[PDB]
């Protein structure tokens, strides 16, 4: 899966 | 009379599914899933993730009577899980962090489920649904 920019770091 | 009966039965299975859902929100690990996701910080949630889902969200669909069974409630913990590995990239340890307490809150909520709920009165959870849904 992983679809997704992350929750972390500068874009999110 | 029916009705009565089923529903001390119903309230029973509450207050389980109450204690199991403080159980997982109250451990540390699952603190990033205590809460819906913030859709403002993460601006892509909701392109990428059609049913979000998170254990205060599990709390009220408990208080507004919308589980009749403990299988009703884990698909809500599923869901909290596979939404995670869905959304969550696999590279970096940041984010397989967050995947990994995924599967172990899913994990979790499964194993204290299958040690801790009596198979009969799960059955009997079971059938008052079916009776809801013929009646």
């Amino acid at each position: 899966g992983g679809k997704g920019l992350g929750k972390g770091g500068a874009k999110r | 009379p029916l009705e009565d009966q089923e529903e001390n039965t119903l309230r029973e299975l509450r207050l389980f599914l109450r204690d199991v859902t403080k159980r997982l929100a109250t451990d540390k690990r699952f603190n990033i899933f205590s809460k819906p996701v913030d859709i403002e910080e993460v601006s892509d949630y909701l392109e990428v993730i059609k049913e979000p889902m998170d254990l205060s969200t599990v709390i009220t669909k408990i208080d507004k009577h919308n589980y009749l069974t403990a299988k009703d409630f884990l698909k809500d913990i599923d869901l909290i899980c596979s939404n995670a590995l869905e959304y969550n990239p696999d590279k970096d340890p940041g984010d397989k962090i967050i995947r990994h307490r995924a599967c172990t809150l899913k994990d979790t909520a499964h194993a204290i489920i299958a040690a801790e709920l009596d198979p009969e009165f799960n059955k009997l959870c079971e059938e008052i649904k079916e009776a809801r849904i013929k009646r």
